[PDB]
């Protein structure tokens, strides 16, 4: 009867949608997929001016130096982020995420509000007319591309994380169906640089485009410093 | 319902690792590289090694559950690219030929014990299906009747198609029209309309030329211009000589690594003021020391035995008689009998032909005393003519045949213009010939004639002596005179089911210039129909006795009684035992 | 029309040739005398030969698969060396069918 | 001359003992009275049956 | 059941009720290479017939039942055979064989 | 699922066969001399009965693979042995077939 499709959109919706907090309070946070992550939710933290940090992984593991006052739990459909008691860092936009299928799939972004080693370095900053082609690059050091896949995501102003894509450590690559074509990654093994090349230009693609870089098995620890790139008429 | 796909798999190749992408097979410098699906990880391709060595990444290739399970002997899938993959590609929408090929993950049982999270498959096949189909085997035991694949369906096991060659026959016999009156051959003058050619249904042409070959030179010697190498069979097949097999000592097949079945030791060294003083030792020798107490690990084999049974099924067993065998099970065959589906599907024991078998004596075997044998696989000539023409089915050919007639072919021509005019047979059951004789109308074989061109060669005389030649073999004591090496009329009657008494008898007439008679007895179904042209009643395509000579019932006689008018015995006067008939055969003889 | 003996070589040359060897081509072409035919004479050794091969031209299926690739027999035998058996078994690839 | 063999007939191997492998039986002898009961025999014969 | 008629099946099948022939000790040990035994009926059948009280000849072949070492270390209840043998005498003889 | 190569035994089917062969025609028909009598099988008192020439048990190191392995060359103990008399006599085997099994 009751199977869910392997490789298919997965909507994660995250409850409240706003959040407003004071110093000590304990905060809870809720995440509900539209068919089933199994263990595999995936909470982020992500400041508004700077890159997502992974919190909690498989329902309920943190990250290497993540905070105690963070804990996660559930199952199936439903996971549950907590704060024990909140401190000043936490003021921060919070991401709902799961790794179970491609595409990879995130929420639209939880806000929480005041109550009134590795190096991955990408291309400088630009903006273009629509149709026009744009192509980045992400320099990498602290691994060698053959040991691990390299991811592209995106953040546009107002919205949530968009997953573009990714090439995995053989070259491999697998897009977003919504991009119809126009996202391409190539790269250079010796000169330890991938590069993202989109074509077709939209308005809607005015964003800040993210390199990343997965764990052994589990999510997105490794960030870029983010390439903004803007299309106006 | 809830039924489970059950596995039955091998993975002989050793990679590197297996990821998502397939087994890592190498690299390209830094980058891992991975199988290529369309082809790879490849069938013949396995351990370089004798010894056991433990493989914690290892693939194979495997067909798939909407692909029919056929025994692995005689399967044919053909190549669908030039890296010689055999798994099927689908044309997509976009005009694209698109992969099927699927991977398969897998773990071991105590890998699977656990909880999944240091899980990695540590096998890896990869799936898919395969046009496969079944050229030259059958099924000799078919398990069951049930739809699509079953271990049940595993059970079937397979044997090989029987061999069946078709040619042209030995001298073209039959391709001209010989000995039929509508059809009668003509060479004529130009300067006169009358035939030179008389011809008839008491004649034998073929035969004639056969006999006459035979009297001038060896017929084992095989010439391919006028496919001139006889039909001929094995003695040893026609003509059993049980002897026994030459099995007397015991032969062996042994493991790969001549030893096998292997037990652990731990070394012991002596302590010397001791008698039976012992001390472990552990240090630079290995305490797991595998060794092998006794003999190596052995099996047996009888080769003879093997070897005799084999020739015997093959040769003798599968061209017996049809009461001794029957309709294989779960297999389908053809009503009509002259099919090759019928010949090569019917059943026969193997205890009917097995070694002791008439053992110590010489003896052919009585239901193939009344089998004709040049019709069997082993006939040097058919195989050597059917050889000339190749190994296809389809073939463009050139032949040269001779004109076998008598009369015209001992002829020297003299000077003018002839009609020189022929008739030739299409029918394929005549014009050629196929080793179990089968209907080759409605086994749909067909020759179709492109060219025709008469040679004949010219001495190039000197004008002054061919004249003088000419006077002399235009007058009227020196006209040519032939005759027949055969020289008869040529007569054959009908003997009924079971009739053992054969009287004929010939109006009075005069006996003058009579040679003496000669005669054999024939099958009803091996003779074409004399002025027939054509006979669709005519089903079968083995030798034809009448013309190529290949008599086979000679035992089936007697005795024979000769009378000429009322009572006047022939050679009679008191000259034999028996004084009015010539007793061939007689059942213990005590006189 | 000028082949003969089914086999290219030419009706003239073999004319020819039973002429300088036993005389035979003036007065019809039979099989030669045993003590004439010899070691070192024509007929003795003479041995022509026909084979059929897959097309290329009118067959339009038609993939040329390397020796690298061929499978027939996998499982039973060494690769390309005379090695002890690789593989395991699997549906066989080539040759072609020239009959069925 | 390439004619084919003979592969009508398979071809077979054995152990030098003809049987191979075998398992360890105890006897078993029927209870009369019953349709279908059994009582070990353990008499003159061995615990050990190949 | 005859002993030439054996399994259908090639691979590892267990088999709840199996059954076949023994030779009972009253008869000497021969090997199977040149063994032979005449029928003692019609029925194709070797073992050997004992003259009863009536006079008629009488087989004496006996059944023996057993089951594995694992299923007689039970209590009893759940005993029952997976096997039953037909133990004989039969006249068995070596004619063109000796003893090496 | 079988990991690794196929299972299976090797056999060199020449080699016994031509061994088979060496001892048929050949170490058989070998001098009375050569021979022994075999332990524990009873034999004729008489050596010029069948049971007697039936019973005594030839080596087969005598007449191996490796002997003569390179030459034409008759075995030496075999030189002054009849080798008409023999099971290989087709006449004699005719002979007998004449008469029948």
């Amino acid at each position: 009867d009751y199977k869910d499709d392997d490789d298919k959109d997965i909507v994660m919706t995250q409850s409240p949608s706003s959040l407003s907090a004071s110093v000590g309070d304990r905060v809870t946070i809720t995440c509900k997929a539209s068919q089933s992550v199994t263990n595999d939710a995936a909470w982020y933290q992500k400041k508004p001016g700077k890159a997502p940090k992974l919190l909690i992984y498989q329902a309920s593991t943190r990250y290497t130096g993540v905070p105690s006052r963070f804990s996660g739990s559930g199952y199936g459909t439903d996971f549950t982020l907590t704060i024990s008691s909140l401190q000043p860092e936490d003021f921060a936009t919070y991401f709902c995420h799961q790794d179970y299928s491609s595409p990879l799939t995130f929420g639209q972004g939880t806000k929480v509000e005041i109550k009134r080693q590795v190096q991955l370095v990408q291309s400088g900053a630009e903006d273009k007319k629509p149709g026009a082609s744009v192509k980045v690059s992400c320099k990498v050091s602290g691994f060698s591309l053959g040991r691990y896949g390299v991811h592209w995501v995106r953040q546009a102003p107002g919205q949530g994380l968009e997953w573009m894509g990714v090439i995995w450590r053989g070259g491999t690559t697998d897009y977003n169906a919504k991009f119809q074509g126009r996202v391409t990654i190539t790269k250079d093994d010796s000169k330890s640089t991938v590069y993202m090349e989109l074509s077709s230009l939209r308005s809607e693609d005015t964003a800040v485009y993210y390199c990343a870089r997965q764990g052994s098995n589990f999510p997105l620890a490794y960030w870029g410093q983010g390439t903004l790139v803007t299309v106006s008429s | 319902e809830q039924q489970k796909t059950h596995v039955f798999g091998q993975a002989p190749y050793s990679g590197i690792n297996i990821t998502k992408e397939g087994i890592q097979i190498g690299v390209e410098g830094q980058t891992p590289k991975y199988a290529d699906k369309t082809f790879q990880p490849e069938p013949q391709i396995g351990e370089s090694q004798w010894y056991e060595t433990e493989i914690n990444h290892a693939a194979g290739r495997v067909l798939k559950k909407t692909t029919p399970m056929k025994p692995c002997y005689g399967s044919y899938a053909k190549p669908t690219n030039e890296n010689g993959g055999q798994g099927i590609l689908v044309k997509q929408q976009n005009g694209k030929l698109e992969s099927q090929v699927e991977m398969q993950f897998f773990s071991t049982t105590e890998a699977a014990a656990g909880n999944g999270d240091n899980l990695t498959p540590k096998v890896v096949l990869y799936s898919e299906d395969v046009d496969i189909e079944t050229p030259d085997t059958h099924i000799s035991y078919m398990p069951t009747i049930k739809e699509g694949n079953s271990r049940e369906l595993m059970g079937q096991q397979s044997m090989p198609n029987r061999p069946n060659y078709i040619a042209f026959r030995d001298n073209f016999i039959g391709l001209m029209y010989y000995n039929s009156t509508g059809n009668m051959g003509v060479l004529a003058g130009q300067a006169s309309q009358l035939n030179a050619v008389v011809d008839l249904q008491d004649r034998n042409t073929e035969l004639s030329y056969q006999l006459l070959l035979d009297s001038i030179g060896d017929r084992t010697r095989y010439f391919s211009m006028w496919n001139q190498a006889v039909d001929s069979y094995d003695p040893d097949v026609r003509i059993i000589e049980n002897h026994g097999t030459e099995d007397e000592l015991p032969n062996y097949c042994f493991p790969l690594g001549g030893v096998g079945n292997n037990s652990t030791y731990t070394k012991v060294k002596p302590k010397t003021g001791q008698e039976n003083g012992w001390e472990k030792d552990a240090t630079e020798f290995s305490d797991k020391n595998e060794i092998r107490v006794g003999n190596n690990f052995a099996m047996e084999i009888n080769l003879n035995a093997n070897l005799w049974r084999n020739f015997l099924y093959s040769n003798i067993a599968l061209y017996l008689p049809d009461k001794l065998k029957y309709s294989p099970s779960n297999v389908k065959i053809s009503d009509n009998p002259n099919t090759y589906d019928y010949m090569n599907k019917r059943v026969v024991a193997p205890g009917l032909v097995d070694c002791y078998i008439n053992l110590g004596a010489r003896w052919s075997l009585d239901y193939m005393d009344n089998v004709n044998p040049f019709n069997h696989h082993r006939n040097a000539g058919l195989r050597y003519r059917s050889m000339l023409l190749g190994n296809g089915r389809y073939v463009p050919f050139h032949i040269q045949v001779p004109q076998k007639f008598f009369a015209i072919k001992n002829l020297l021509l003299l000077p003018g213009s002839y009609t020189y005019e022929w008739n030739f047979r299409k029918d394929v059951n005549m014009v050629l010939q196929s080793s179990l004789g089968n209907d080759l109308r409605v086994d749909g074989a067909s020759i179709k004639f492109d060219s025709i061109c008469l040679y004949a060669t010219f001495f190039p005389m000197a004008h002054n002596t061919a004249s003088t030649l000419e006077a002399m073999l235009r007058n009227d004591t020196n006209d040519q005179s032939f005759n027949d090496y055969l020289s008869a009329a040529n007569m054959l009657y009908p003997i009924p089911a079971n009739a053992t008494n054969v009287p004929i008898s010939i109006p009075s007439r005069n006996w003058a210039a009579f040679r003496g008679w000669a005669f054999t007895r024939l099958k009803t179904k091996e003779t074409p129909s004399l002025g027939s042209g054509y006979d669709p009643y005519y089903t079968y395509s083995g030798s034809i006795p009448y013309l190529d000579g290949t008599f086979y019932l000679n035992h089936t006689f007697k005795k024979v009684a000769i009378t000429f008018d009322s009572s006047v015995s022939w050679p009679g006067n008191d000259r034999l035992l028996t004084p009015n008939e010539f007793e061939i055969k007689r059942s213990v003889d005590g006189e | 029309g000028y082949n003969v003996a089914q086999c290219n070589m030419t009706k003239d040359w073999f004319l020819v040739q039973m002429l300088a060897n036993y005389n035979i081509g003036y007065q019809g072409f039979y099989i030669p005398e045993s003590y004439k035919d010899r070691m070192y004479s024509f007929f003795r050794n003479f041995q022509p030969m026909s084979r059929q091969v897959v097309d290329d031209t009118k067959y339009k299926d038609y993939q040329q698969v390397g020796i690298l690739h061929q499978h027939n027999n996998s499982g039973f035998v060494g690769y390309l060396a005379p090695t002890m058996r690789e593989g395991q078994a699997y549906p066989a690839n080539f040759p072609y069918p020239l009959i069925g």
